[PDB]
RNA sequence: GCAGCCGCGGUAAUACGGAGGGCGCGAGCGUUACCCGGAUUCACUGGGCGUAAAGGGCGUGUAGGCGGCCUGGGGCGUCCCAUG
RNA sequence: GGGGAGCAAACCGGAUUAGAUACCCGGGUAGUCCACGCCCUAAACGAUGCGCGCUAGGUCUCUGGGUCUCCUGGGGGCCGAAGCUAACGCGUUAAGCGCGCCGCCUGGGGAGUACGGCCGCAAGGCUGAAACUCAAAGGAAUUGACGGGGGCCCGCACAAGCGGUGGA
């Protein structure tokens, strides 16, 4: 139970002895407007079906964005092939200053307020993976204070 | 009912496999190498064959179905016999789906029940001798491929394989899933992928023989008798 | 031939680390046991140790990672994450105080090598000091 | 000049009420009572979804039509609250509602923002004891906002300010109906506005 | 005839032309010209070179660039304070 | 300047072919060979600059040393961890992780052209544009189609027959 978004819609060719014939990609994202956000990218022969299949795989592909006051925990850059995001952290109303892309998942994960630039290849699908996976990788001086003291923590918290 | 160091030896554990298949990784379960093959660490396989049974145990003492999986030739009548004194099995062919694709797959369970269904039918000595045949030769493979996964009305909550580098598609899937992987794992393994290891041969029946039973006698043990 | 000690030291551990070692050795060399020293007290590191390969001076790092993981790939989180070398031979970088930088809002470490020691970014800061900008690690 | 013009239209082009009229907004009679699609041969017609300009772009609208204003005195406010301390998003409607015009109405001297702007440029009210008549006057705290002595009798000066005898009048401000003053007290916090905006969609409609 | 670009028009044109209707701004609106942006497309920040454009045909070696471990002096670079 | 067996640009003659003016055949000069002096280009290719450190292993091979089951150096190959890559692939012979230094690239055609300069006996080489014009030029991979490509299979398809059409 969460809002679904498209991405992208798009149409793709084989070909048979007698004709191109044709499939539907879609690529579509899913959140909870509150730290959660999932993407999926499904194929099927008619649209709407594929963007059922998209909203199916979204959902099992979900990633908890540790949202901190509306804005993510530290700055961020990530390459996914050739195409590559920065998420650089921000302050209050200043807004999901994004790509196309980027902004709906962003949005949807319950960012308000980030800066982004893309990169390298612009391509929707892996601009969309970069991003998916650099929120995948958001840390916290929490998160990370854990990591780093571990081997004795409790020690000192 | 714990194991000995000795009892491990007359299985012969601890011979592993030839030098030239080889997972450095596998390095740390070790002795050394006499004469081409790699002698497993057995000080070792002991100390780890007690975390791995004593999950085993726990599992099993709460309620647990444990899949039991071996294609090998070797292990066949032996992961066979030892699930059944309880839990499922797979022993012919791994299909790959039967975890990650487990609805499809269980599927084919009710497919069989409902040919079983059939042939304890007059219904049956209706349809044309040819179908007829035809029909049975269906339900005869179904019973062939899952006479052990047909106990399986959900994911296990472990699966229990013998030769993990055999078996890495049930492994992926398992892992794919969150389920606890153990394994009988020799010198040619990615210790990595298990869970809960026993590093020791995954070859000789001997070997398998011990371990298996060892295992599902601990499991009786406690299930309450 | 060997022009960058420092970073010939970072890179070792950060190819170490990718590979899970449990420990690399560094040949040793006063400064290099500082950098190493300050990467301890942060926690990147559980710590390093003097040691001594064929009567040669070295330096024993032990490396520290994350917890195993479940799903396909358990190989832990790294605590080093993303170490690297910033002023190199033939381009040095100094800084002023009021221009060391701050790694990944905080969360992350800058070295620094200055008339008062080799200090983290917010141990220099603190001491009203700037200096030769070592690298950055998070 | 300012959009003269039809404007239960607008109203329908953005979907939601904008109290753009007055006395009617608020009877059956609002044609978003009536014909919520909106206007010209296509209104009928179903939808497409927007693109993310489409909707960055009406909520800007929306906001715009809803307080009278051209684009360029607008984006000049916005442009302005960027440069504030503060929260933009939440600035730019405090220096919306510190206009003249705008004050006026929420005081309840005008039935609606256009019947205010008249008021103020025919020179109706007092600020501070003396006329002002630009409607983009901004009014700071501690401004007392009144009746001219002269127009104190019109027809609609007395009319609204007797529908004054049930309404009650904004948070950060002050009405001394009998006297026909009202006193600018704070700007207003966002949670006092309650408009039908996603204000950061407006911020992101110009950050492009 | 349109056309910044991809393209549109060969008898059903949401792309030509007119009309109705709509959108955007409003005493202004468009066009052309020029600068910066977008263009991490000269990449200091911030790019590359097996096959996409890109390793000199190969070596020798000049100017230059760069350079191991410990201790101490100088304090040029570098860093801090005060002041102009 | 010497040398000349065999071969063989051009050239001579035979064939082929719609025409050969090439591919096939018979000849044959330069040249190919030696010395000396020039020329200085190449798919001069690993299409991968040099040096150094770091990052699983397996296997084949040339070549050193050892307490030579095996251990330990230096080469040459194949397969592969991690990683890298647009992919193909690379992967301790890096195209991985890093530092130093050099050379080079910046849309296709125009063009390795023009002009100028340098070298050269010459042929020519090195260095190297723009006007203009296009909206692509490109790399790798996918499905298909096709091949005077390969593999296996089938149809009265050929073959083996019997009887006809084409003539009246
Ligand atoms: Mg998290
Ligand atoms: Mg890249
Ligand atoms: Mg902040
Ligand atoms: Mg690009
Ligand atoms: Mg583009
Ligand atoms: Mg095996
Ligand atoms: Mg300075
Ligand atoms: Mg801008
Ligand atoms: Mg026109
Ligand atoms: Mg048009
Ligand atoms: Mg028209
Ligand atoms: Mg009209
Ligand atoms: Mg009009
Ligand atoms: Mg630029
Ligand atoms: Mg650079
Ligand atoms: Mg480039
Ligand atoms: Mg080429
Ligand atoms: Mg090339
Ligand atoms: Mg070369
Ligand atoms: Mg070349
Ligand atoms: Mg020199
Ligand atoms: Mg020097
Ligand atoms: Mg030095
Ligand atoms: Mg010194
Ligand atoms: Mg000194
Ligand atoms: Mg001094
Ligand atoms: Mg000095
Ligand atoms: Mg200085
Ligand atoms: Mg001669
Ligand atoms: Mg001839
Ligand atoms: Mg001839
Ligand atoms: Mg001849
Ligand atoms: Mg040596
Ligand atoms: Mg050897
Ligand atoms: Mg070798
Ligand atoms: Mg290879
Ligand atoms: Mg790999
Ligand atoms: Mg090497
Ligand atoms: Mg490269
Ligand atoms: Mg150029
Ligand atoms: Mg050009
Ligand atoms: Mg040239
Ligand atoms: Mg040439
Ligand atoms: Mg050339
Ligand atoms: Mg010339
Ligand atoms: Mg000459
Ligand atoms: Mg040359
Ligand atoms: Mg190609
Ligand atoms: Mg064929
Ligand atoms: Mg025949
Ligand atoms: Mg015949
Ligand atoms: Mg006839
Ligand atoms: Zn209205």
């Amino acid at each position: 139970d969460f809002e679904e978004k498209m991405i992208l819609i798009r149409r793709t060719a084989r070909m048979q002895a007698g004709g191109r014939r044709f499939r539907f990609g879609a690529l579509v994202v899913v959140g909870d407007r509150q730290g959660r956000v999932g993407l999926g990218f499904g194929k099927a022969p008619e649209v709407p079906l594929a963007v059922q299949k998209a909203g199916y795989y979204a959902r099992r592909n979900m990633v908890e964005v540790p949202l901190q006051n509306g804005t993510i925990p530290h700055e961020i850059e990530v390459e996914f092939g050739a195409s590559k995001i920065v998420l650089k952290p921000a302050a209050p109303g200043t807004g999901v200053i994004a790509g196309a892309v980027p902004r709906a998942i962003l949005e949807l994960a319950g960012v308000t307020d980030i800066l982004t630039k893309e990169l390298g290849s612009r391509n929707p699908i892996n601009i969309a993976y970069a991003t998916m996976e650099a929120l995948r990788q958001l840390r916290t001086k929490a998160d990370v204070e854990r990591l780093r003291k571990g081997e004795a923590h409790a020690q000192a918290q | 009912v714990e194991i000995t160091v000795k009892e491990l030896l007359e299985a012969g554990v601890h011979f592993g496999h030839e030098r030239k298949r080889w997972n450095p990784k596998f390095a740390r379960y070790i002795y050394a190498e006499r004469n081409g093959i790699h002698i497993i660490d057995l000080q070792k396989t002991m100390e780890e064959l007690e975390r791995t049974f004593r999950f085993i145990e726990d599992l099993a003492m709460r309620g647990g179905t444990i899949l039991f999986v071996g294609t090998k030739k070797q292990a066949q009548d032996i992961v066979r016999m030892e699930a059944e004194r309880g839990m499922p099995y797979v022993n012919q062919r791994w299909l790959g789906g039967m975890l990650t694709n487990f609805k499809t797959i269980s599927q084919r369970v009710h497919r069989l029940e409902e040919l079983e269904a059939l042939f304890a039918s007059p219904e049956i000595e209706e349809r044309p001798k040819k179908e007829q045949v035809r029909l049975k030769h269906e339900l005869e493979r179904l019973q062939k491929y899952l006479s052990g996964f047909r106990l399986l009305k959900r994911l296990p909550d472990a699966i229990f394989v013998v030769d993990p580098t055999k078996e890495a598609i049930a492994v992926r899937e398992a892992r794919k899933l969150f389920i606890p992987v153990i394994a009988l794992a020799d010198t040619d393994s990615d210790p990595d992928l298990v869970d809960y290891i026993i590093p020791g041969n995954d070859d000789a029946i001997r070997s398998i023989q011990l371990i298996l039973s060892r295992a599902v006698d601990l499991i009786i043990q406690a299930r309450g008798g | 031939m060997l022009t960058d000690p420092i970073a010939d030291m970072l890179t070792r551990i950060r190819n170490a680390t990718r590979v899970y070692k449990e420990s690399t050795d560094v040949p040793a060399s006063r400064f290099k046991e500082e950098i190493l020293r300050i990467l301890a007290r942060e926690g990147f590191i559980k710590g390093y140790e003097r040691v001594d390969v064929d009567g040669k001076p070295y330096l024993r790092v032990y490396l520290k990672y994350g917890p195993r993981r479940q799903g396909p790939d358990p190989r832990p989180e790294q605590v080093i994450h993303h170490i690297r070398r910033i002023s190199k031979p033939g381009r040095r970088v100094y800084v002023g105080v009021k221009e060391i930088p701050r790694v990944r809002r905080g969360l992350g470490i800058a070295i620094l090598s200055t008339s008062k020691g080799v200090l983290t970014d917010r141990e220099a800061r603190k001491l009203g000091v700037g200096g030769e900008l070592i690298c950055e690690v998070w | 000049g300012r959009y003269i013009g039809p404007v239960c239209r607008l109203c329908r082009r953005e979907g939601v009420k904008l109290y753009l009229k007055g006395e009617r907004c608020y009877s059956p009679k609002c044609a978003m009572e009536r014909r919520p699609y909106p206007p010209g041969q296509h209104g009928q017609k179903r939808a497409r979804r927007p693109s993310d300009y489409a909707v960055r772009l009406r909520e800007k609208q929306k906001l715009r039509r809803i307080y009278g204003i051209s684009e360029r005195q607008f984006r000049n406010l916005f442009e302005e609250a960027s440069k504030k301390k503060g929260v933009t998003g939440s600035v730019f409607l405090g220096l919306l509602e510190s206009r003249l015009d705008n004050v006026v109405y929420r005081l309840g001297f005008a039935v609606s923002r256009r019947q205010a702007r008249q008021l103020v440029r025919h020179g109706h009210i007092t600020v501070n004891g003396r006329r002002v008549d630009l409607p983009s006057y901004r009014v700071r705290p501690g401004d007392e906002i009144a009746v001219a002595e002269k127009s104190r009798n019109l027809e609609l000066i007395r009319q609204n300010l007797e529908a004054m005898k049930g309404r009650k009048v904004g948070p950060w401000l002050s009405l001394d109906v009998e006297g026909m003053k009202g006193k600018f007290l704070r700007l207003p916090d966002r949670e006092d506005l309650a408009l039908p905006v996603n204000e950061q969609l407006v911020i992101e409609f110009y950050s492009r």
